[PDB]
């Protein structure tokens, strides 16, 4: 399937990050740290890139709080 | 553009179901859906008010809600509209550039008295469904036709009436305290399901008929006099029968003219009967076989004649 | 009688205080001036009667204004033919004494006759007509047998 695009907003939609594509591309990778006193945020996927009809395309989301070793987890989801 | 422009409207309706017609009362009802859609900056909106993206209003009218934030916004009714209507998943929705939009289904019952039914069962009707603006033409207009789903919608099953086909336009027309509003109609076509009609009233009709004109080829009057009396009774038997598909509209159809004449051509048969009963008693036989002549060349001929005047006084 | 329908309900007013209001009603009337012994020769009186809430001497109906056709046409027929109309305003007797003004409109109304006559007189007359020429015949028995089927075919006609 091909790469979508990645993003982060607020709950309002404000932008925050943006996802920049690796060298390796094969995965699309994200980060942002926290400056307010409460954060919402709220994590856009989207493959609307144009009108084609792709069909069934299905993607892997691995999420993270606190963890910067996501690209090698080993240990099954922890926490919450 | 200098000079302050008015609001565009973008409107949508579709039909679920005619659910029933008054043919004396001369209305109908209808089951749908109605769909709005429009562009306000007055109704703009900041996202950190609520941390969201839509705001909504649920289960009121266009009007209540224009009550309640004090701006103005494009109220509408139904023309016709006869006692109250029912309405479920009521709501507006509005975005922070100001574009909102409006959503009901409906069941609602309107006037028609353009009805006309002079023809029947071959008549043809018009159910139109008329929704205008409560403002004026200057602050509100529709301006587009969104056909969010098939207008009319398929069901299983037969119905009553069949649709031939539609149509959906936007007009002009004037309004209260002068100026005027704008219109949205949507009208249907339809006709009745003929084969019913055909089947269960002309067939046996006919039957009958045939049976009161076939009986003059005997040369026994007595039979032929009884046998013509008990058509007769047999004949209102099935008047009264059928009366069920008869409305009572209080004014004459082509199946009332029809049912008087075969009525009273029956009824004459069975005079004549008694009148050449009465000619063979005293011995006049030939007189009476040519009068057999005669009824055996003429009913056919006055039925034929009786249909092609119906047809050239009503359906052309 | 009972609840009024109302579409269409408004008030407006200027700034000289000249004020206007509109409706657009269905309603049920009673109506016990009807009559119909001479059913269906009869004729009818369909009579709406709008009366002020208030004394007379605060406000009195004054003017009639012709703003349409009184008695509109509609396309096909009707039970009921409107022969003529007229609207008038009188003054009549007001609870707490005085009085308070009315206006009346009444249409004069008749049945449509042909279709009475074709259904009901003509088949009737028929069916007289075939037991009044059976005393031609000299053989009493088919005169006995056609008079009681010719009773029977009568009633069925009536119930029908
Ligand atoms: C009236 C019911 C229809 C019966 C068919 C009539 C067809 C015309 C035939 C004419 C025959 C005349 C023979 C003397
Ligand atoms: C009763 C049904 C009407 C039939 C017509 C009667 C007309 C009067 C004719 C009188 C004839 C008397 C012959 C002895
Ligand atoms: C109203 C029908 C009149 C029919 C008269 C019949 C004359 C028969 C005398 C033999
Ligand atoms: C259903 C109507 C039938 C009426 C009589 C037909 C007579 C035809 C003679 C040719
Ligand atoms: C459109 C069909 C025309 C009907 C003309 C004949 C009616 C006969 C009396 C029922
Ligand atoms: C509903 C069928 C239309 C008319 C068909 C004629 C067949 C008798
Ligand atoms: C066999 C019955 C014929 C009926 C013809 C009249 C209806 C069109
Ligand atoms: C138009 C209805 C006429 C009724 C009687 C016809 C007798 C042949
Ligand atoms: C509605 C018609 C009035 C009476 C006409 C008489 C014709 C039999
Ligand atoms: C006025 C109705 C009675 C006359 C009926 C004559 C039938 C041909």
């Amino acid at each position: 399937a091909p790469l979508p695009r990645l993003r982060l907003t607020d709950s309002g939609g404000k932008p925050l990050a943006f996802g920049l594509i690796d060298q390796p591309g094969e995965s699309v990778e994200l980060n942002y740290t926290c400056d307010q006193d409460i954060c919402e945020l709220v994590v856009h996927v989207d493959g609307t890139d144009g009108q084609k009809d792709s069909g069934e395309a299905v993607y892997r989301l691995l999420v993270g709080i606190n963890a910067p070793n996501l690209r090698e987890s080993g240990q099954t989801p922890v926490g919450s | 553009s200098v000079f302050l422009e008015s609001d565009l409207v973008t409107v949508g309706l579709a039909v679920d179901q005619i659910v029933g017609v008054d043919q004396r009362s001369e209305n109908f009802s209808v089951v749908g859906t109605l769909k709005l859609s429009w562009h306000d900056p007055k109704l703009g909106f900041s996202p950190d008010q609520c941390g969201c993206t839509v705001k909504s209003f649920e289960d009121a009218s266009i009007r209540a809600v224009a009550g309640e934030i004090n701006l103005p916004l494009p109220s509408f009714s139904f023309y016709n509209q006869q006692g109250n209507r029912w309405s479920q998943n009521q709501v507006i929705f509005v975005t922070p550039d100001g574009r909102a939009s409006y959503f009901e289904r409906f069941t609602v019952t309107l006037q028609a008295p353009d009805f006309d039914f002079l023809a029947y069962p071959f008549d043809r009707q018009k159910f139109s469904i008329k929704v205008d603006l409560a403002v004026p033409t200057n602050m509100f207009i529709f301006n587009e036709i969104e056909r969010f789903q098939q207008v009319v919608g398929d069901q299983l099953g037969e119905e009553e009436w069949v649709v031939t086909s539609y149509s959906q336009e936007i007009t002009e027309v004037p309004f209260e305290r002068g100026s005027t509003n704008s219109r949205f109609t949507t009208t249907l076509l339809v006709k009745r399901n003929l084969e019913y009609y055909i089947l269960r009233i002309f067939v046996p009709l006919f039957l009958i008929i045939s049976v009161s004109w076939v009986i003059f080829f005997l040369k026994d009057y007595g039979r032929q006099l009884e046998v013509a009396s008990g058509n007769l009774l047999v004949f209102v038997a099935f008047n009264f029968t059928i009366s069920g598909d008869l409305p009572r509209l209080g004014y004459l159809t082509v199946l009332d003219r029809f049912m008087i004449v075969s009525f009273c051509l029956t009824a004459i048969v069975v005079l004549i009967s008694v009148c050449q009963k009465r000619l063979g008693a005293v011995g006049k036989q030939a007189v009476a076989a040519q009068i057999d002549t005669w009824v055996l060349v003429i009913y056919p001929l006055v039925y034929s004649l009786y249909i092609i005047w119906v047809y050239l006084r009503f359906f052309t």
